[PDB]
């Protein structure tokens, strides 16, 4: 899977955590069985304006 | 101070049985005994435990 949060919201993606991000856009298994990938993009993905 | 035996097998079984309902009155470390109240005051991947 590939998508694009913020900061603040990349510990929400783990199974067992809840709150906004991590129950209406993307919910995780509690038996999820792989491997979390994460990155700052903070160099193309942030026009100014 | 006749019927003895009987009268003991008799208490023996209702003492065996009043524990075994009691027993579903303790905490044995969680912090309550009651299911619903659990699952209504924790999230489930916190009630699992």
């Amino acid at each position: 899977d590939s998508f694009v949060i913020r900061g603040d919201e990349v510990r929400q993606i783990a199974p067992g955590q809840t709150g906004k991000i991590a129950d209406y856009n993307y919910k995780l298994p509690d038996d999820f069985t792989g491997c979390v990938i994460a990155w700052n993009s903070n160099n193309l993905d942030s026009k100014v304006g | 101070s006749a019927l003895g035996k009987l009268q003991d097998v008799v208490n023996q079984n209702a003492q065996a049985l009043n524990t075994l309902v009691k027993q579903l009155s303790s905490n044995f470390g969680a912090i309550s005994s009651v299911l619903n109240d659990i699952l209504s005051r924790l999230d489930p991947p916190e009630a699992e435990v």
